[PDB]
């Protein structure tokens, strides 16, 4: 079938070929080299292999090459044309190279030669002996190199060395290794980091990688126009946030007596250390940076002696700031990614006032919820696309295989074993399965009760009960291997892992603290009953199974991000690390060691890289580390989306199919369930039979009244009104109601009238239904139960008690008064059932998510039980050096000579399973994880004081948890809610009254070509129609806005006079030709200016320009009022806002955003609903905490506009660790009981933790899921819109 | 903390000799702290001569041996505290010890060159 | 943390009365070493005269003769930072009826920086033999109550309009 290509064969087809050239389709994908072996021939003779035969294809029969063959389906294309010119095609040298370079050995060769390479480049400071290694590497990639050359050549034609992209790479390796071997230049790290290029011949050599590398590339390149968009969005905001904020954040508290008579500037020319800078500002007690000023008296104070002044840098290193345009966008980029925002957002506020707020909000709304969810949601239609073809084109290859394979058919046409069948059933019987169920259960609540503080007996009794728990698992195999076939039980994966688990606990038993933690994997045999723990399992498996490939991609990326990372700044970390530590040491994040450049990788992919960003720009500069982390980011972030969602679809879709029925083979669990019901049954009617054998139209005249009394608008919007002033008047109960006695007097006399109102709704509604109709809703219910508790209220302090505890706690359960708001909203009402149906669609997913964390909660604890104690010298907080106080008798012991000691304990650690679980929802938000993992990683042992970075290799076991407990559990909770949205028949955000407008709106979009202006005829306005109709005047005005936003970006904070009038000068240049437009357009377009929405907003923006230059100048000129002033030249953005015009990228997006509006409207109101019964219920409680953490003289909850702020900050989960630490502070010393509070009578500083800890737990969850239905909405509306 | 210097240097007798001391340092060079210390031995094992010195200034202790023929030709700014010594003699062929102290850097630089003087 | 609350102006004759002057510090992180200044003018004074003097937790009453054991210290106490220089009157009388002044030092300790400031809170006291309800209690009070009554005339009227109204419909029906 197929020649050998003899030297006539050549011949005669290169003569061919002549002749055709002389007298003067598409290559097919089912052959293309490199793809498979085509079963046209099925095998191929044994007797020629690796040969020059003739090439297998049409298409390039009328050119010069050939095929070869490696024992395989593989097949590769090599050209005919003379290697080099040098090297015919049937020279022995040639056939011989072919011969290696085909062969897998060889491939294996290079496999093995790059994975050594790669654990080499993990080596920071590699020994002398690791030349003779490189050496002998350099050689290795020699002699493969040159076997490809020699195989098909450098650059003679097509088909040679050089004309596949990937061999570039190899090349280049080569040339720079051998040129750098002996010529020396330029530095060692630059010539040392890209011998990292060697990784991606791991791409290169990996089956699939080649593939999936391509697919990313190419989803890169069609991810433009959202790139652009968001780019965009962000300068504008940049360019907002420049002009409202510029040099505030330079604000800073200078002494009011510089003694010396020295001025400010006479004084800031000589400061250059930190503590020279501490005699002369105002320094928090540990903090690097001068405590930020303001001037309105909204914004921050600092102490007496102390003005405020603008002069010095800006906060974090000098990064932090709105000064330049580039720190502002950069800025705004953090705050888009909500990397460490709350910092920024205080400081933000500390600096300007509390009034700015406001900005922060519209940010947070725009960019970091609507532009981050649409680039997911664009990102996820290139799947939705590309899998589809996919599996189309696989349908049809398998559709035209069968229709061949057809074609083809068609064209053909005792001594043991009678005492081992009792244990045949005995162990198969559904009893002994549920009790082996039932064991693993309580082995797994046995197993979480250890705890740090445990008695002897308790010790003792746990290891009893699993010594007895693991005989009891260790007789049940036996009793499957010697009763039952060694040989058939090993066929079933449960079998191998029942296995596996008995004997690493045998191994245990006759023998680390790692060990005893294998026991927990036993929980997921309930998996083979449950079918959610079946769900993960799949996701699991198919994370390493099918889209395996993705995975080792992430792996080799994150390596070889960690490595360049080493290189790069590894020697800057250690030279210059006093530039970034006070101790001169190396800081708990850095890149000095491969494990650390790793960390740091993983970090950012987490989403925490400015923290780290600061250091690296502070060691090794500022472009090189900014083109560093930001390409992490965007190629980490990018390939773990990608995983995200190929993961997701693919144990969506491709997984559950319903294949077979539920569970097919009679369960065990389904067969003992139904003993027991029939069981239960049989013998509750035996019971009981023998039982047996042992034995005046007045009334109606009022009720319609009030049943029609309770239903006219009027006296609803009198409650609703009551309802709205009785929650108002709860706002002013600040801890300076004291000091406005009218205010008290006059909201202690309006309660009451608020109950007696309450209450007489309550008896006309009772009269009006009656107690069947009243009783069975929900709504009432909560009605009258608040109505309740205001009487109880009432009528204790009518007849005294206030003092009492019991009474005044029911008094702080005022705060759920809002909630009564929430039945007679429309919109609330029906969020409210809207998100009342999800519960038991989730409810299972949250079991088993709770199930894996218990285990990983267990985990923990065995791991670090009682581990966090420290020494600690109070005065500064410095954990005691170990080789002073090594453990706890010797922290004691200078507990008697010494005063500030403590033997503290970190407040949220893995002593118990509860705080275990605490502590994964910290690590699991990534918010105050890293207190956590320090402790973790300097455990040492119990009563014994930790050591830096003694237990370091711990920090896989939050890797670990994160991978799994944060990554896969979140795929499982989107994929349980993908498929509620796939079993409906058939938007239930939108109450009815806005149903009419939505299908009324519907058509603005798709609206009708609008009709074109006719052609005027006039002498000179002609002429102009001529000139505003064609596309020039439009593409110059468009650059015109570009010109404008550039000079509006060249400000920055400290420009000269004259760059002031510049500027000011050009921009009166660009209003005049902005208006000289309006006017051309408003003349040659007669009546049809205004029938646009765009001229329309162009009118306007002219308007508001001219009208804002001129009360700008106004100000300046007379009523000095510089936030006013900012506020009023903020209309100049409108002509750079014109740009969206002319690209139809923001439009559609525009769009979107007012079709989503609406719902997103109505959980706005139901969240401020929430946010504002939990800030009620913060200034009750939280309102004399010790000032703390993140609860400060600015942040806290002393009154609602403090508690708002607080409860806006931790929506999103920011800081949400730093305000509950302060609550979890219970007894002395770290309280005061007894603590005298001037102007009021609270006695007392602390809080309640459980209260604490339930609030921003439950505050959290709550803000989770409605942010998450927040999302859906608008995914479910540019669904439609798309 | 890096510093580069030549192994050996040859002079001709009655020439100028300039000996470099070169060092890196991350850090701003600041004189209110950097210290330099130049000092003279025989021979390896041989006593070391204090003889120029950098406290706050450019000190020069003026030894009997060098006479006045010993002078500054660097620039701590630049990182460069090389010394011109005018009018070799047989009599200084030596070792020379380069020692810095730049903080907060705590490493000691240490740059030795063996001067042999030429006919 | 801290509340500025003024004091109350309506002793009576024979009880007890605590004169409130609280200052608190811009920023309460901070420390200092707070004493304070009482002085009173009377209702037919000129000249305002030193009653008592509050320093390192040791009251010194001046020989008078209007409060020779008859004030006691009611402020900030165990500490040498006060935040509340009130005081206490243990037997109300008619020579009570003045200005009082609290003059308050504070000496604020911070880095290589010891800061000396001052500040002063006048208190007006009128003695009365009987409390006099105030303006504001009794204004609500009435309010309150005939907000009661006008709702409940209200309500009762609309009953009684909707009762005749489906009376007269289920009677024509
Ligand atoms: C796929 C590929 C994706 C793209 C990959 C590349 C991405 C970004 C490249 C950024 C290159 C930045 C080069 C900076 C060069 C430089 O040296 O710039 C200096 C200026 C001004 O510094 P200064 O003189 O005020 O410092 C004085 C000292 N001090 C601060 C202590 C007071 O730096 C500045 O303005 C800061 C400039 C920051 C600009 C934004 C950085 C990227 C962020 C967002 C983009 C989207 C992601
Ligand atoms: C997707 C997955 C999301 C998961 C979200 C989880 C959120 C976090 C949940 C809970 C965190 C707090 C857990 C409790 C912390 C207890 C801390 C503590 O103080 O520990 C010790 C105390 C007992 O005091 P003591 O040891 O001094 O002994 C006193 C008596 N003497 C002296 C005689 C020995 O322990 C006690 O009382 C403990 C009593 C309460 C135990 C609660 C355990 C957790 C329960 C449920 C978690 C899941 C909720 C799911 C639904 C919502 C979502
Ligand atoms: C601090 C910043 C300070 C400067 C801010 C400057 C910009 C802010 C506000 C100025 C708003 C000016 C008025 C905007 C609406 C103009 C208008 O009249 O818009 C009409 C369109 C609906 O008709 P249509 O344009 O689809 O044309 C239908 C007929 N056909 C298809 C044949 C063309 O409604 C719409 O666009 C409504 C769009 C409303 C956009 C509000 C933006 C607020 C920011
Ligand atoms: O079900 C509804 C029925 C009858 O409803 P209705 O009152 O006629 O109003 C609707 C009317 N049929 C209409 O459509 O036009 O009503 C029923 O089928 C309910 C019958 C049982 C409940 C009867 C009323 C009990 C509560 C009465 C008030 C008790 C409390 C009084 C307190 C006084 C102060 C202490
Ligand atoms: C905040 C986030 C966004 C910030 C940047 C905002 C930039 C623009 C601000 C002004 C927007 C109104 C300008 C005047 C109306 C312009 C206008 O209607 O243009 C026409 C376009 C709609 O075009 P289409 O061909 O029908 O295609 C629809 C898809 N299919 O329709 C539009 O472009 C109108 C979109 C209006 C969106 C209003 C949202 C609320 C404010
Ligand atoms: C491991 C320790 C900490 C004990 C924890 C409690 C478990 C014993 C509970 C928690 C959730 C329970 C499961 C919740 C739901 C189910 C599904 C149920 O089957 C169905 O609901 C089938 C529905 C269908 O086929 O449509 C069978 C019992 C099972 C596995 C339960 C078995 C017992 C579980 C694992
Ligand atoms: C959904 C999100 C909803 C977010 C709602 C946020 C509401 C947030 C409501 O409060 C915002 C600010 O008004 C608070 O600060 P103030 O201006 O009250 O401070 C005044 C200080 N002086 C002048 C008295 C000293
Ligand atoms: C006794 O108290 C309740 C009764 O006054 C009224 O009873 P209902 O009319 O609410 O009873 C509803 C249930 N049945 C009567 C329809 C079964
Ligand atoms: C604070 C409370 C609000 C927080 C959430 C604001 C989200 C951000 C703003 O969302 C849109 C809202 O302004 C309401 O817009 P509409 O008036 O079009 O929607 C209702 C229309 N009808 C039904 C009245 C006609
Ligand atoms: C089946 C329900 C209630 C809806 C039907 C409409 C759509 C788009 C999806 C379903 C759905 C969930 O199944 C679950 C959630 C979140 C669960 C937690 C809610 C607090 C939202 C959510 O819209
Ligand atoms: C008040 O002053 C009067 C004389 O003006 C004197 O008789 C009386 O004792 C004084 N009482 C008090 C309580 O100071
Ligand atoms: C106020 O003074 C009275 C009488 O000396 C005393 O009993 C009480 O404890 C004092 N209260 C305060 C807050 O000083
Ligand atoms: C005040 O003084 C009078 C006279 O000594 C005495 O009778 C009275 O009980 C005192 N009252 C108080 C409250 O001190």
């Amino acid at each position: 079938s197929f020649v050998h290509f003899t030297k006539q064969s050549l011949a005669l087809i290169e003569q061919r070929i002549a002749e055709r050239k002389s007298k003067e389709p598409k290559p097919s994908s089912d052959l293309e080299a490199g793809k498979q072996l085509p079963f046209i021939y099925g095998d191929i003779p044994p007797g020629m292999v690796s040969e020059p035969l003739e090439d297998l294809d049409p298409y390039y029969a009328d050119k010069k090459t050939f095929i070869v063959l490696n024992k395989g389906k593989t097949i590769f294309r090599f050209n005919a044309t003379p290697a080099l010119y040098m090297l015919s095609p049937f020279s022995p040298l040639r056939r011989i190279s072919i011969k290696i370079l085909v062969h897998s050995l060889f491939s294996m060769l290079i496999m093995c030669t790059i994975l050594t390479n790669c654990i080499f480049m993990t080596m920071n400071n590699p020994p002398d002996w690791t030349k003779n290694v490189e050496y002998t590497f350099t050689g290795i990639y020699t002699f493969e190199s040159l076997v490809k050359i020699l195989a098909r050549g450098f650059c003679v034609g097509e088909f040679t060395f050089l004309r596949d992209p990937w061999n570039w790479l190899d090349f280049v390796v080569i040339v720079f290794a051998y040129l750098t071997e002996f010529v020396n230049l330029g530095n060692v790290s630059a010539l040392r980091t890209f011998r990292v290029l060697r990784a991606l011949k791991t791409i290169s050599v990996i089956p699939g990688l080649k593939t999936i590398v391509g697919a990313l590339i190419q989803s890169v390149k069609k991810l433009s126009d959202v790139m652009i968009l968001t780019v965009f969005c962000l300068s504008v905001f940049a360019l907002i946030g420049l002009q409202l904020f510029m040099g505030n954040l330079k604000h800073k508290c200078f002494r009011n007596s510089l003694e010396n008579n020295e001025t400010l500037e006479s004084i800031m020319n000589t400061l250059e250390s930190e503590e020279d800078f501490r005699k002369y500002f105002y320094y928090l007690e540990g903090s690097k940076d001068a405590l930020l000023c303001g001037f309105s008296t909204d914004s921050g104070q600092c102490p007496e002696g102390y003005t405020c002044v603008k002069i010095g840098r800006n906060p974090d290193y000098g990064y932090t700031s709105f000064d330049t345009f580039s720190w502002a966008f950069l800025a705004l980029f953090r705050l888009m990614t909500q990397d460490y925002w709350e910092n920024l957002y205080q400081q933000t506020l500390r600096a300007a006032g509390k009034t700015y707020m406001i900005f922060f909000v519209v940010v947070i709304f725009l960019g970091s919820f609507y532009l981050i969810n649409l680039i997911l949601a664009v990102v996820a239609m290139a799947y939705e696309e590309q899998n589809q073809a996919n599996i189309e084109e696989a349908k049809q290859k398998e559709l035209e295989f069968q229709q061949m394979l057809d074609r083809l058919k068609k064209e053909q046409e005792p001594y043991w074993i009678k005492f081992k069948k009792c244990i045949y059933f005995i162990v198969m019987d559904p009893f002994v399965d549920l009790a082996i169920t039932i064991c693993i259960v309580l082995n797994t609540l046995f197993m979480a009760m250890e705890h740090h503080p445990m008695t002897e007996e308790f010790k003792n009794v746990l290891a009893i009960g699993n010594l007895v728990f693991t005989g009891i698992f260790a007789a049940e195999m036996v009793l499957k291997l010697i009763a039952m076939d060694p040989y058939e039980y090993f066929q079933v994966g449960w079998n191998i892992f029942d296995s596996l688990i008995v004997t690493l606990s045998l191994v245990e038993l006759f023998l680390l603290s790692v060990l005893r933690s294998f026991r927990l994997l036993r929980v997921f045999k309930l998996a083979k009953s449950w079918p959610t723990l079946n769900m993960l399992i799949k996701i699991i498996g198919n994370s390493v199974g099918a889209l395996g490939n993705l995975t080792l991609v992430l792996a080799i990326i994150v390596f070889i991000f960690a490595v360049v990372g080493m290189q790069l700044f590894g020697k800057s970390y250690k030279e210059c690390v006093c530039k970034i530590n006070d101790d001169c040491t190396l800081p708990r994040w850095h890149m000095n060691d491969f494990f650390h450049s790793f960390l740091i990788v993983f970090r950012v992919l987490c989403g925490e890289w400015i923290e780290t960003m600061w250091d690296c720009m502070e060691v090794a500069g500022q472009a090189m580390c900014l083109i560093v982390y930001m390409m992490v980011m965007v190629i980490g972030n990018l390939v773990v989306l990608n995983l995200f969602l190929a993961l997701l679809l693919s144990s969506f879709s491709s997984d559950n199919l319903t294949a077979i029925e539920e569970d097919p083979d009679a369960n065990n669990l389904q067969i003992a369930v139904t003993r027991i019901k029939k069981g239960i049954n049989y013998v509750k009617q035996t019971l009981r039979e023998f039982i047996l054998k042992a034995f005046g139209k007045i009334w109606w005249n009022i009720r319609k009244t009030c049943y029609k009394i309770v239903e006219h608008s009027w006296f609803e919007s009198f409650i609703v009104l009551m309802i709205l002033l009785s929650s108002g008047a709860l706002a002013f109960e600040d801890i300076y109601i004291e000091r406005k006695k009218t205010i008290k007097i006059i909201l202690e006399y309006a309660d009451k009238i608020f109950t007696y109102i309450f209450i007489l709704e309550m008896l006309l509604k009772w009269i009006a239904y009656g107690y069947k109709t009243y009783f069975t809703n929900a709504w009432c219910w909560l009605d009258f139960l608040i109505v309740d508790v205001s009487l109880v209220t009432l009528v204790a302090n009518t007849l005294g008690y206030s003092d009492l505890g019991p009474i005044k706690s029911l008094r702080t359960l005022r705060a759920l008064r809002p909630l009564r708001a929430l039945s007679r909203f429309e919109g609330m009402r029906v969020v409210v059932n809207a998100l009342i149906g999800a519960i038991p669609s989730i409810m299972n997913v949250l079991l088993v998510c709770l199930i894996f964390w218990l285990i990983f909660s267990i985990m923990g604890v065995n791991l670090f039980a009682g581990k966090f104690y420290e020494c600690i010298n109070t005065t500064d907080g410095s954990r005691f050096p170990a080789s002073q106080v090594p453990n706890r008798s010797e922290c004691f012991a200078l507990m008697n000579v010494s005063q500030n000691v403590r033997w503290k304990n970190l407040k949220v650690n893995f002593d118990n399973v509860g705080l275990g679980y605490l502590s994964l929802l910290q690590v699991a938000t990534f918010k105050g994880w890293t207190i956590i993992m320090y402790a973790a990683v300097d455990s040492v042992n119990v009563d014994k004081q930790p050591k830096y970075e003694y237990s370091l290799y711990m920090y896989i076991y939050f890797v670990v948890f994160i991978i799994f407990g944060s990554f896969f559990t979140l795929n499982l909770f989107i994929g349980v809610i993908i498929d509620n949205f796939n079993q409906q028949k058939k938007d239930i955000f939108m109450t009815e009254e806005q149903k009419k407008y939505y299908n009324a709106m519907k058509k603005l979009g798709s609206k009708k070509p609008q009709k074109p202006i006719p052609r005027p005829g006039n002498k000179i306005q002609g002429c102009i129609f001529d000139l505003v109709t064609n596309q020039a005047f439009d593409i110059s005005i468009m650059v015109l806005i570009c010109l404008n936003m550039v000079t509006m970006m060249v400000e920055k904070e400290g420009q000269s006079q004259h760059m002031t009038e510049v500027l000011y000068w050009i921009n009166v240049v660009f209003i005049i030709l902005f208006t000289g437009e309006c006017v051309l357009k408003l003349i040659s377009l007669r009546h049809y200016y205004f029938t646009v929405g765009w001229n329309i907003f162009d009118f306007v923006v002219v308007i508001i320009s001219i009208v804002g230059m001129f009360l700008a100048d106004l100000i300046e000129t007379y009523f000095v009022s510089p936030t006013l002033f900012r506020v009023i030249r903020l209309a100049r953005i409108g002509r750079i806002l014109r740009l969206v015009k002319g690209a139809k990228g923001i439009r559609t997006l525009l769009f979107a955003l007012m079709m989503s509006l609406p719902a997103l409207f109505n959980i706005g109101l139901l969240l401020f609903l929430v946010m504002f019964i939990y800030a009620i219920f913060g200034m009750s409680n939280f309102a004399y905490v010790k000032k703390e953490d993140g609860i400060n003289d600015m942040f806290n909850f002393e009154t609602f506009g403090n508690s708002m702020i607080c409860l806006f900050q931790i929506t999103t989960s920011a800081g949400w660790d730093g305000l509950l630490a302060p609550i979890l502070n219970s007894k002395p010393p770290d309280c005061d009981p007894k603590k005298v509070h001037p102007g009021s009578s609270v006695e007392g500083d602390c809080g309640n933790p459980s209260v604490g800890i339930f609030y921003f737990v439950s505050y959290i969850i709550i803000s989770f899921l409605v942010v998450v239905n927040m999302y859906i909405a608008v995914i479910l509306e540019n669904f439609s819109v798309a | 903390m890096e510093v580069t210097v030549p192994a050996t240097l040859n002079v001709l007798n009655g020439s100028d000799a300039r000996l470099p001391c070169t060092f890196n340092s991350c850090y701003t060079v600041n004189h209110k702290q950097f210290s330099l210390n130049w000092t003279y031995q025989e021979c390896n094992n041989c006593s070391e001569e204090m003889f120029l010195q950098f406290r706050m200034k450019i000190i020069n202790l003026k030894l009997e041996r060098f006479q006045d023929r010993v002078e500054f030709s660097g620039n701590p700014s630049k990182y460069d505290v090389s010394v011109m010594l005018r009018n070799v003699q047989p009599e200084d062929e030596g070792i020379y010890n380069c020692y810095i102290m730049n903080p907060p850097d705590r490493h000691r630089g240490h740059g030795k060159i063996h001067l042999q003087v030429l006919m | 943390g801290c509340v500025e609350v003024d004091s109350e102006t309506e002793a009576v004759y024979g009880m007890t009365f605590k004169i409130l002057c609280i200052s608190c510090k811009r920023r309460s992180e901070t420390n200092a070493e707070t004493f304070t200044e009482w002085t009173f003018r009377q209702k037919g004074t000129e000249e305002f005269v030193k009653i008592l003097r509050y320093e390192n937790e040791v009251l010194q009453l001046e020989e008078d003769e209007r409060f020779e054991g008859r004030v006691v210290w009611n402020g900030s106490r165990g500490t040498k930072d006060l935040q509340d220089l009130s005081i206490f009157i243990t037997n109300v009388t008619y020579n009570h009826s003045g200005d009082y002044e609290c003059h308050v030092y504070r000496l604020l300790f911070f880095e290589n920086y010891e800061h000396n400031t001052s500040v002063v809170k006048k208190i007006h006291i009128e003695v009365v033999d009987k409390a006099n309800r105030d303006m504001a209690s009794i204004v609500s009070e009435i309010m309150m109550y005939v907000l009661i009554v006008v709702l409940t005339i209200w309500l009762v009227a609309e009953m009684i309009y909707c009762y005749k109204k489906i009376a007269a419909a289920t009677e024509t029906a």
